[PDB]
């Protein structure tokens, strides 16, 4: 949920 | 000994993300500690070269880290950055997830200015979160820096200021916890979204957690929609209950902006500065830490 997404 | 760029001894891993790993380094010329970002060359979508160009266009900006070297080495693209202090997330945890109102307000003021500066260079950040703000070192220890332009992109033409076009059906970009409502709805990001995200960051500093944090799920994409609907079903005034109205006024103003509107950054800073004065706080850069 804090992972960076493209 | 293991070096990048002939010059920077590689040290232990100090961080990892979707756009590369971050390592400590030591410049053998000066002994200066640096941060080294590595991206695999055999990656399916090259990006570090673009982030380095973005950093180079931002250089000289207040609170922008200096890029020392950029290049290719073996199996890796390399970007060597100036080493900064702890992130705001590091400091939040260090203070047991409790920031005073004074600290929140001092930071908000600088963070609004960092985002405005990026916008003035024709870019949107798209990944505003506590991990992406770092304090400076030594006599820049009171200065908030902004890092990580891996998701950044131009929102307007550099010469005509023509805004990128509106569109829907986008995939989620950034972080689920801090993304704007518009982003959850698949809408193209623009200047308003960087500022809405900062609004969630500030309430996260006020609360210690956000109501859509830690929702149990199964597939990684049902989690995202559970976050999205919790974010939408939580009114801004419920989210900000127990805190000065300026935080809800801030969030309402960013949700009111149109896609291509220029944000009134001076207005947003003045909401918090005025509240700063009513509290009787002094601008002494004395943070909780």
């Amino acid at each position: 949920s804090v992972a960076s997404l493209t | 000994e293991l070096r990048v760029g002939n010059r920077y001894r590689l040290g232990r891993k100090i961080g990892s993300g979707s756009f590369g790993d971050i390592y400590l380094g030591t410049d053998i010329a000066a002994g200066e500690e640096v941060a080294i970002k590595l991206e695999c060359v055999k990656t399916k979508h090259p990006q570090l070269h673009i982030e380095s160009k973005i950093y180079k266009m931002m250089q000289g900006g207040v609170g922008i880290p200096t890029i020392r070297w950029c290049g290719a080495e073996g199996d890796y693209n390399v970007m060597v950055m100036e080493l900064l202090g702890p992130s705001l997330e590091d400091l939040f945890n260090f203070c047991s997830r409790k920031f005073s109102l004074k600290t929140v307000l001092l930071l908000a003021d600088q963070m609004i200015s960092r985002i405005e500066y990026i916008h003035s260079k024709n870019f949107i950040h798209r990944d505003v979160k506590p991990d992406n703000f770092l304090m400076g070192l030594g006599k820049k220890g009171n200065l908030v820096y902004i890092i990580d332009f891996g998701l950044a992109k131009k929102y307007r033409d550099a010469r005509t200021h023509q805004h990128i076009p509106y569109r829907e059906n986008k995939n989620l970009t950034g972080t689920a916890r801090y993304a704007s409502i518009n982003t959850h709805l698949g809408i193209e990001q623009s200047r308003r979204d960087d500022l809405e995200s900062l609004g969630y960051v500030l309430m996260y500093f006020n609360l210690g957690s956000l109501p859509w944090q830690g929702l149990k799920a199964a597939t990684k994409r049902q989690k995202y929609e559970r976050i999205s609907e919790k974010k939408m079903s939580t009114p801004i005034e419920v989210l900000c209950k127990g805190y000065p109205s300026e935080f809800a006024t801030y969030l309402n103003f960013c949700r009111s902006l149109r896609f291509d509107d220029k944000p009134d950054y001076s207005y947003l800073r003045q909401l918090f500065r005025n509240l700063f004065h009513r509290q009787g706080f002094s601008y002494d850069y004395v943070f909780d830490w």
